[PDB]
């Protein structure tokens, strides 16, 4: 009746300290389609994100990609925060750069 | 190689918010190429690949128009699936469809699909056959005597053999630039130390397309399926695709473990280990 | 390319 989602925090490129790069949370196995996703550095949502348009794997589960341009630092810290209705709290996921 | 072509219909009410929302996705392989949203200010068929846009305004207009009489459609199916369930007005339902074919190297038809889904749960769907359904249940089976009597599988198997292959042979040779090109991945094995005698070997597959892979460990030659952590393949956002396999071994014994990759563009599978 | 015609539930 109801999935909850999967999450994964990640970069489209390897990750290098001051070198410009993509900021990717994968959204996925879940049902229904409602959810929704924040990209966090440092706590505070960032703005402007943009998102793939909805779509299902064979077993009917939805997928959504989120992303951003991001220049990664050795300080800065990243996430993904996501609700959905099988959540009753959001899931915050940091962004570890060995995942 | 072998390819797929496949359209993807989401319908979603929403009481309260107005009349259910209609999406279409339609992809070749692993690559979007087009997309319909009723919510979109001007609604009509977008592309969303660079091969797909030298079709004139004459297929954008068809396309558009079979969207938006879909979008009628699927909301009289969501209307229907509530009377069939004997469901209230007040929640939100889905109805899923998925349909297209899949062609081999000299392009034929290798099989059809048609399969819808109401709240992510199987509904019904045709045959490999292409010429009778598989009813889920009881409501679904209403459905199926309706088709039946319309000779609807009769309809669906001419696309499938014949515009379904034809479209899709076109797409393939004007994206063959894209298409038809594997990008093999990019394989390396990190090394983390956990704790002073458990140490996380990560075997990574980055930059592949398509998405389809295999990445598996071996330790003194033998599988370690319970013991390895497989992500879920995950778009790049550049076309490609990443995944990683991690187990946890034990200090000094990195050597007997071996990670294993197979992707359709690499000629024979690849070996890995931890390389200090 | 889409097939055009879809007969309802």
């Amino acid at each position: 009746i109801q999935r909850t989602p999967k999450i994964q925090v990640y970069s489209r490129h390897p990750a290098e300290n001051g070198k410009s790069n993509f900021l990717n949370c994968y959204v996925s196995g879940f049902h229904p389609s409602d959810i929704e996703v924040d990209l966090l550095k440092n706590g505070e949502r960032i703005e402007k994100v943009e998102h793939s348009d909805l779509s299902f794997s064979k077993d009917w589960s939805f997928y959504l990609l989120y992303y951003t341009e991001f220049t990664p630092t050795e300080k800065d810290e990243y996430a993904c925060r996501v609700n959905h209705v099988t959540l009753s709290q959001p899931k915050i996921v940091k962004w570890d750069r060995d995942m | 190689g072998s390819h797929s072509m496949r359209y993807f219909y989401t319908a979603m009410s929403r009481p309260g918010r107005g009349e259910p929302r209609f999406i279409t996705v339609g992809y070749v392989d692993d690559t979007l190429f087009v997309r319909f949203d009723s919510d979109a200010t001007s609604p009509r068929k977008e592309p969303r690949a660079p091969w797909i846009e030298q079709e004139g305004p004459e297929y954008w207009d068809r396309e558009t128009q079979i969207s938006k009489t879909n979008t009628q459609t699927y909301r009289e199916n969501l209307r229907t699936a509530l009377r069939y369930y004997n469901q209230s007005e007040a929640g939100s339902h889905i109805i899923q469809r998925m349909y297209g074919c899949d062609v081999g190297p000299d392009g034929r038809l290798l099989r059809g699909y048609d399969q819808d889904a109401y709240d992510g749960k199987d509904y019904i769907a045709l045959n490999e056959d292409l010429s009778s359904w598989t009813a889920a249940d009881t409501a679904a089976q209403i459905t199926q005597r309706k088709w039946e009597a319309a000779r609807v599988a009769e309809q669906d198997r001419a696309y499938l053999e014949g515009l379904c292959v034809e479209s899709l042979r076109r797409y393939l040779e004007n994206g063959k630039e894209t298409l038809q090109r594997a990008d093999p991945p990019k394989t390396h094995v990190t090394h983390h130390p956990i704790s002073d005698h458990e140490v996380t070997l990560r075997c990574w597959a980055l930059g592949f397309y398509p998405a389809e892979i295999t990445l598996t460990w071996q330790r003194d030659g033998e599988d370690q399926t319970q013991d390895t952590e497989l992500v879920e393949t995950r778009p790049a956002g550049d076309r490609t695709f990443q995944k990683w396999a991690a187990v946890v071994v034990p200090s000094g014994e990195e050597q007997r473990y071996t990670c294993h990759v197979q992707h359709e563009g690499l000629p024979k599978p690849l070996t890995l280990r931890w390389e200090p | 390319e889409e097939y055009l015609k879809a007969w309802t539930f």
